[PDB]
């Protein structure tokens, strides 16, 4: 349960984009979406809920 | 979309695997079975992209 | 939950250069050799389906 | 799925299904006319004109 919850919280995921590849004719802005990011410190690892 | 598929499904394979070609950057992409989901016709049946 | 059917299929599929291709092995003739044995064979395939 | 009713749900319903284009990033115009191309990049110490 320690292991399973570790990779569940300490994860880097690749999400899509606002105004993607096949767009709607008239799309103005194109931006990438960031969801989860890899935990960088000892404090952030301490806050991993089980 | 129709051309770039054909040029890959008839021509590109014979090039990339011939006389001393480093890499063939083709202009487009070959076909794929694209499944364009709808979140509302997806919410209606209690379904998920998963 | 299953259906049982007898159906024809190939036990040995072969492909030449990424394209599906069946091989045919032949001869020259007791008289002529290669130069004509290959030449007549060149357009026996040219005078059939696209 | 099938529901507790008998009504069948199949991809066609939930998602629009079209054939083609694995990615929609690069498109080419030959004099404005829609076209695909084959861009060959050289190896390292190859044979150029040959």
């Amino acid at each position: 349960d320690v292991i399973t919850a570790i990779k569940a919280q300490n994860a880097q995921v690749a999400a899509g984009q606002l105004g993607g590849t096949p767009p709607v004719k008239g799309q103005q802005l194109n931006a990438s979406i960031i969801a989860q990011t890899r935990l960088t410190s000892t404090e952030e690892f301490g806050k991993i809920l089980l | 979309e129709d051309i770039s598929d054909y040029v890959a499904a008839n021509m590109k394979d014979a090039i990339s695997r011939t006389s001393g070609v480093g890499d063939v950057q083709l202009f487009g992409s070959q076909y794929a079975m694209r499944i364009w989901m709808n979140p509302n016709e997806l919410n209606k049946f209690q379904l998920t992209p998963v | 939950f299953s259906s049982s059917r007898w159906e024809y299929g190939s036990p040995r599929l072969e492909r030449y250069n990424g394209l599906p291709s069946m091989e045919i092995l032949g001869q020259a003739a007791p008289g002529k050799s290669t130069g004509e044995a290959m030449e007549l064979m060149e357009q026996l395939a040219s005078k059939l389906p696209t | 799925k099938v529901n507790q009713d008998g009504s069948r749900v199949l991809l066609r319903d939930v998602a629009k299904i079209e054939l083609g284009g694995e990615n929609y990033d690069i498109i080419a115009e030959f004099n404005g006319q829609p076209a695909s191309g084959l861009g060959i990049k050289l190896a390292t110490g190859a044979n150029a004109l040959d």
